[PDB]
RNA sequence: UUGUGGUAGACGAGCGUUGUAUUGGAGUUGAAGUCAAAGCGUGAGCAUUGGUGGAUCCAAUACAAGUGAGAAUGCCGGCA
RNA sequence: UUCUCGCAGUCAGACAGUGGGGGAUAAGCUUCAUUGUCAAGAGGGGAAGAGCCCAGAUCAUUAAAUAAGGUCCCCAAAAUA
RNA sequence: GCGAAACAGUACCGUGAGGGAAAGGUGAAAAGAACCCAGAGAUGGGAGUGAAAUAGAUUCUGAAACCAUAUGCCUACAACGUGUCAGAGCACAUUAAUGUGUGAUGGCGUGCGUUUUGAAGUAUGAGCCGGCGAGUUAUGAUAGCAAGCGUUAGUUAACCA
């Protein structure tokens, strides 16, 4: 701001009898030295509040519209460990499932390591736990593979 | 987020400069004087549209008045005879007749002269 | 939109005329002279093309001024100096320079313009019956 | 005293209209041919038929 | 066919150089040299050097006849200036602007050289209009 | 040979094969319109309007006039309003004069 | 059908700049910038072609602003 | 033009007609009541004019009828008695 | 953006404490122009390298004000806020459009902001051009609009993951 910028707090010229205009500092906003009047500050909040039931309702409708649709297939533990940790196998799986261009999202309840070892060099696809997915991650998916026990936990969470 | 002005001021300034093309010296070079001249020229154009509608009527009246005085009739009575005879013609077309079609203009004056009103 | 009217494109139908100011009133002669010079009486009047006929005035000293204006009305001309205001009575103008009087009277009845210079130029005013303008074959009309 | 109104770029050129230069009259020397300005000794010091100065 | 020569940052001012350049435009080669060699001005022994160099590179580099060259255009463009502080009275100060001129002389062999320049300008305009018509044809095609 | 017609509110003196511009008539280009109000035809001029006298015209184009910029400005009063107008016209040519 | 002068002022609807998020697209067969032209809009504004230029940019929907310069004997640079 | 709520701006006015006060039946003076205009309003008349008269500008038209005012010329438009 | 992207608390100002700048970009690679011509030389014009030399060390792009050159039109009896509406003649041909450039001549016409009852103003502010330059943020209150949850409702703060 005007006070924070290093400069002379003195009057450069006298107030009167000089042909130049009145000035009070060399670091005023309309000076090239530069005192920014308002400017961005690092104390701004940028945060918003949404009610718990409102968030539950948003999640409810987003699950409803995303589920019971195409590319919303059900997945289990067997192929979660049949990947063998090699992303070549998962590329073949996406190619066979015709989900290569889709932003498929894996919803996982037990945090399998073989599935997480893969799908990490793929900037497209990603895997999350049920307590980690949100509204935005759900509707960016365009496709998702949901585990059966994840689905059982979903009805329980909604209550 | 420091938004910096560029191509916004210049484009809207060059529009005013383009409008003030053909002016005397600085009136077409500097944006400020060009803007003032365009506004003043717009005012002039507005006022002279109205004034054109009146001045051309006056010119038609003058030409029609002259064309009648050669035949011994006056404008003030020619229009009165036109009204009583129900003939409805613009002074513009009547003046155009007297300049382009002397014979047919003379026909109109002959009928309004003496023929029974209606 | 509409159809524009016809305007003369610098067309010169100008002709030469002769008038005799034997006993014509100054103002009554000047008004008709101005109308003839401007071409306002012409059927087609385009007011930027000086479509008006020339005119020659004979017997300028024979014009008359009604009433006591020959001794009570003064004509004034001031030079750019101080005191250079010259005054002439109606009688003095009618005797010393009558051509200038008619010329000034006709000029005063014209609009302030850049064409009025040419319009006042086309007025040839003479103080006698003779005139060096017989080579133009000017037609003769009365009281105009 | 100083101008209360700025003089345009047109009045400036109108005043300079009389600032043009004139070409000085020149002639040919009668012994070497190079052009010299009239009524003056040439570069060879030969004015007319008189050797004025030593050659350049 | 224009041959030319240039000189950057000439000490003479453009104002005091244009007065001499206007004495040679349109003049024949020999007559232009004769005029510039006997004029008592400072900007006469510098335009003369530029003119001589231009003649040399016209009859040597570009291959011109040499008896048909005339000064096409001799101008003194505005060059970079130098700012100095002149000490005034009572403690004040002013700014002295040392002016420089970019001199350029151009001579041609064809006395109709302006026509070709106008022709090139016309060619540029025609190519712009031709592109517009071709774009219009493409627009109607789709 | 000549006629005085009233299209819109203006009166036009028209000859054979003459193309004049009138206000928009809401008619497609190429049709054959019949102007009704005729004031003078040949030598017989009707007082209000001639009866049964028709001017047959063909519409050539439905273009727009040159743009007009109306800039209303109240000096030293913080009011500068700007507007544009492109008045539509229609050009039509006389084909035949109905008796 | 009744209307549409307008300062202080109240209300409503929009344009434009920079960036981010989702989609799609263009670009050494030439992007931004930049100049010119006899285009399109009710207004902010938006295109087409050609020259110069040499690597990024555009459209849609939302979001966040150091977001709009003709005036302050305004600051800085250049030039009269 | 009444009631309730949100957001204002305004607290220097001017002139003309009419009834008065102060001034001297002076002021383009000053202070009131009332009718209008300007402020915040262009156009036409007044030769030129913020306030007088005719009126209220959405844009375009080289269409027509009118208000105040005017019709020898400038400058559109008249004649009779 | 730190005053300081460069050798900046430097140059510079002041006895001193102290005050305090501006300035970046060749090309992929210097391959940085051998050689010839003019010149005293710098330099310029060719040659050569390079895709490009109008990328040449003045080194990315190069705007306006400003200064010059030229095709076309007009201008030396002419009272001018410089324009506008009509309008001949002249010269061309376009984002094909009742086209464009100039404007003999006619009608009309006393700038922009500020502050005032009232400014063409003999009131005021700006020489011109370009950049910068003035309604924000944090915490609360009221009102309008909209959404979630609802009649023993509604909603969390700190903190933990
Ligand atoms: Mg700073
Ligand atoms: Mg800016
Ligand atoms: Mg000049
Ligand atoms: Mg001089
Ligand atoms: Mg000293
Ligand atoms: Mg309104
Ligand atoms: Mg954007
Ligand atoms: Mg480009
Ligand atoms: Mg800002
Ligand atoms: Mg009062
Ligand atoms: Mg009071
Ligand atoms: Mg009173
Ligand atoms: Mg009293
Ligand atoms: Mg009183
Ligand atoms: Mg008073
Ligand atoms: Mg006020
Ligand atoms: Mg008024
Ligand atoms: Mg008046
Ligand atoms: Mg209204
Ligand atoms: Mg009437
Ligand atoms: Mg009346
Ligand atoms: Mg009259
Ligand atoms: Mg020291
Ligand atoms: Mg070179
Ligand atoms: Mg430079
Ligand atoms: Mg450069
Ligand atoms: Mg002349
Ligand atoms: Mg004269
Ligand atoms: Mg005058
Ligand atoms: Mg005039
Ligand atoms: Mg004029
Ligand atoms: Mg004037
Ligand atoms: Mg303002
Ligand atoms: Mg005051
Ligand atoms: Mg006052
Ligand atoms: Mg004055
Ligand atoms: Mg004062
Ligand atoms: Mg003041
Ligand atoms: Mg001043
Ligand atoms: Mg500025
Ligand atoms: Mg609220
Ligand atoms: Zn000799």
């Amino acid at each position: 701001t005007k006070g924070e910028v290093r400069g002379g707090g003195k009057k450069p010229y006298k107030q009167k009898h000089t042909g130049k205009a009145r000035q009070g500092s060399t670091r005023n906003p309309h000076f090239v030295g530069g005192g920014i009047v308002f400017g961005p500050k690092p104390n701004r909040n940028y945060s918003l509040k949404l009610n718990k039931k409102a968030h539950t309702a948003a999640l409810h409708t987003v699950w409803s519209e995303k589920l019971a649709s195409d590319n919303t297939h059900l997945v289990d533990q067997n192929l979660f460990n049949k990947t063998e940790g090699k992303t070549k196998v998962m590329m073949q799986f996406l190619k066979s499932a015709k989900l290569l261009d889709k932003n498929v999202l894996f919803v996982v309840n037990t945090l399998n390591t073989n599935l997480e070892q893969s799908t990490s060099n793929i900037k497209n696809v990603q895997v999350k736990h049920l307590d980690k997915v949100s509204v935005r991650d759900l509707m960016l998916a365009n496709a998702l593979l949901v585990e059966k026990e994840v689905l059982k936990a979903l009805e329980g969470k909604f209550k | 987020m420091r938004i910096k002005g560029g191509k916004q001021t210049r484009v809207r300034r060059k529009k005013w400069l383009k409008q003030a093309s053909g002016s005397f010296g600085t009136r077409h070079a500097s944006y400020k004087v060009a803007k003032q001249t365009v506004i003043q020229a717009a005012k002039y154009a507005y006022r002279d549209r109205r004034n054109k509608k009146r001045d051309f009527r006056s010119l038609w009246i003058l030409r029609l008045n002259a064309a009648l005085r050669e035949q011994g009739m006056t404008y003030s009575v020619f229009i009165n005879l036109l009204k009583k005879h129900n003939i409805e013609i613009n002074r513009k077309v009547l003046s155009e007749l007297a300049i382009k079609e002397p014979s047919k203009f003379n026909l109109i004056v002959q009928k309004v002269k003496s023929e029974q009103p209606k | 939109k509409t159809s524009m009217l016809t305007k003369e494109q610098a067309n010169k139908r100008r002709q030469w005329y002769i008038v005799d100011a034997a006993g014509l009133v100054l103002g009554k002669l000047a008004v008709k002279a101005a109308d003839l010079i401007r071409g306002k009486n012409k059927v087609d009047f385009t007011p930027n093309q000086d479509c008006g006929d020339y005119l020659i005035i004979i017997n300028s000293d024979q014009v008359v001024l009604t009433g006591n204006k020959k001794e009570n009305e003064f004509w004034y001309h001031h030079s750019q100096y101080i005191g250079g205001i010259k005054k002439v009575s109606g009688r003095d103008m009618l005797k010393k320079q009558s051509d200038k009087l008619v010329y000034n009277a006709v000029k005063g009845m014209l609009p302030d313009n850049r064409l009025s210079r040419r319009w006042i130029t086309k007025v040839h005013v003479f103080k006698g019956d003779k005139h060096n303008m017989e080579a133009q074959k000017p037609t003769t009309l009365n009281w105009s | 005293a100083v101008q209360q109104r700025r003089s345009s770029k047109h009045r400036r050129d109108k005043r300079r209209s009389h600032d043009a230069l004139t070409a000085q009259a020149l002639s040919v020397c009668q012994k070497c041919g190079k052009k010299k300005l009239f009524h003056r000794v040439c570069s060879c010091g030969m004015y007319g038929d008189l050797r004025v100065k030593k050659a350049y | 066919m224009i041959a030319f020569a240039k000189q950057f940052r000439v000490r003479i001012s453009p104002q005091k150089a244009r007065l001499v350049c206007q004495l040679i435009v349109g003049k024949k080669t020999a007559d232009a040299q004769n005029i510039l060699s006997n004029t008592p001005k400072k900007a006469a022994t510098l335009i003369a050097k530029l003119l001589n160099s231009a003649i040399a590179n016209a009859t040597n580099n570009h291959g011109m006849n040499g008896d048909a060259l005339y000064v096409f255009e001799c101008v003194a463009n505005q060059g970079p200036s130098m700012k100095r502080t002149i000490p005034r009275a009572k403690g004040s100060s002013n700014m002295i602007t040392k002016r420089s001129s970019n001199l350029v002389v151009k001579l041609s062999d064809n006395p109709n050289e302006r026509q070709e320049l106008i022709k090139q300008q016309k060619a540029l305009v025609k190519k712009r209009v031709e592109g517009q018509q071709k774009a219009k044809m493409a627009r109607q095609k789709a | 040979m000549h006629a005085i017609v009233v299209c819109g509110s203006k009166q036009y003196l028209v000859h054979e094969n003459d193309t004049f511009f009138v206000e928009k008539l809401e008619a497609p280009v190429g049709k054959e319109i019949q102007l009704d109000k005729v004031l003078m035809l040949d030598e017989k001029i009707g007082a209000p309007y001639l009866e049964k006298a028709r001017v047959v015209c063909v519409v050539e184009k439905h273009g727009l006039q040159r743009k007009v910029n109306v800039i209303k400005h109240i000096s030293q009063k913080h009011h500068l309003k700007k507007y544009g107008h492109r008045q539509p016209y229609t050009k039509l040519k006389v084909v035949r004069f109905v008796h």
